């Protein structure tokens, strides 16, 4: 034992306080994949809002689909021969 | 004993593993974030192609080009809850 | 003396031990050198039968023996030829023991149409024969939104059989527009707006709707109901 053990001992516990607390340490590895999880989860919620989006506006060219909802619901005009109903409270 | 000297070889491949890993998540978040700048800016771009597209002067002669009538109060069935 | 009977009797048990031990190795030596080939198929299974995993294990070539086959290479071959199992777990034992245990997926709903549904939202196919016997829902959408389209069916669902209805088929498209399917061709043409609540529209308009039916004698062709607080029903001659 001695310094012939305790030397070794202490440099250990300086890579164990810079294991946690280094430059690219336990800790920083926890602090940014927090935030890359946080990012990455909001980036799915913004492609799928421009893919749906993307998806409208690829059919409104060449395509009636979309385009005959946008005449149904903001005008209110409908296809000969259907009999139009209409809710009150 | 000098089981402390293998767990230092073991805890130097921890701070190598853990650096390694961290430096790569660090050029992930730095790509994460120019990923949302394209979408924004993409997403920019598509809610003015839809008013250009959903605008009700050209869904409407389109509309009536497509056999389409306008709500007529008449021909109209109402129902209450 | 006791020494000489001893070390006799240490030397009879000592041989006994040499014959047997080499005669009961001759069993499991000649024995670990065949391909095993009995299998037992373990687990509930409905849609793959016996000679579905014998002819998938024996198409990798070889047949193997035991310290020659690996396990993971059978599982994995299986998996691959069979998209209607969850998970291979396959096992050998000894001499001639191919411990296969199975598990399959369960449709409750037919995706697009080669493709289906479990409740889990997890998509395989299954072929047409081995589940025309069953009737399910025609679930639609566009790629990856197979459990998209499930919670939108589900929740259409509940609140449609709860009078009565049957939903046959649910589409759904990339713009999130709906277009359901009721019994007697009754094509419902939702959109992108809140479905939940133009849904429980037509629930209420129903009696009305069919009420002008037969008032003139004419079968509901569809319901167009991407209005607010409207809907324009066709009509359609009945056979």
């Amino acid at each position: 034992m001695g310094k012939l053990t305790l030397l070794l001992l202490a440099i250990l516990v300086w890579l164990q306080y810079s294991l946690w607390f280094g430059k690219n340490g336990i800790h920083d590895y926890t602090r940014v994949n927090d935030d890359v999880a946080a990012q990455q989860a909001t980036n799915a919620k913004l492609k799928a809002r421009n893919d749906q989006l993307f998806a409208a506006i690829d059919d409104l060219n060449g395509g009636q689909e979309a385009l005959e909802e946008r005449a149904r619901n903001e005008l209110s005009m409908t296809r000969p021969g259907e009999t139009f109903y209409r809710l009150v409270p | 004993p000098l089981c402390l000297f293998i767990c230092i070889i073991l805890t130097a491949v921890t701070v190598v593993t853990t650096a390694h890993h961290t430096r790569l998540l660090t050029a992930q978040r730095e790509q994460l974030v120019l990923e949302r700048d394209a979408l924004d800016i993409e997403w920019r771009n598509l809610i003015l192609e839809e008013n250009a597209l959903g605008d009700h002067s050209r869904v409407e002669r389109i509309a009536t080009e497509k056999l389409q009538m306008q709500h007529v109060d008449p021909s109209q069935e109402n129902i209450v809850v | 003396g006791t020494r000489l009977a001893g070390i006799l009797f240490l030397l009879t048990v000592l041989t006994t031990v040499l014959v047997s031990g080499w005669v009961v190795l001759g069993w499991m030596e000649d024995a670990q050198r065949l391909p095993l080939s009995k299998l037992v198929l373990t687990g509930e299974r409905h849609y793959t039968r016996n000679d579905d995993i014998r002819q998938s294990i024996l198409a990798l070539g070889e047949p193997g023996t035991f310290m020659t086959q690996d396990v993971n290479i059978i599982q994995t071959q299986i998996e691959q030829r069979l998209p209607w199992i969850k998970q291979v777990s396959v096992r050998k034992q000894w001499p001639d023991e191919l411990k296969i245990h199975l598990v399959e997926y369960v449709p409750i709903a037919r995706w697009n149409d080669q493709h289906m549904v479990d409740a889990e939202g997890n998509t395989f196919s299954v072929p047409p024969e081995r589940t025309s016997k069953q009737v399910l829902p025609m679930l639609y959408g566009p790629e990856g939104s197979a459990n998209e389209v499930l919670q939108g069916y589900r929740e259409m669902g509940q609140m449609l059989a709860k009078d009565r209805f049957t939903l046959k088929e649910a589409a759904m498209t990339a713009r999130r527009s709906w277009q359901l399917t009721l019994n007697n061709d009754i094509k419902l043409n939702l959109g992108r707006g809140d479905t939940m609540k133009r849904l429980a529209r037509f629930v209420e308009l129903y009696p009305v709707l069919q009420q002008q039916a037969q008032t003139d004698g004419k079968r509901i062709s569809y319901v167009d109901l991407r209005y607010d607080s409207g809907a324009a029903v066709g009509w359609a001659p009945l056979p």
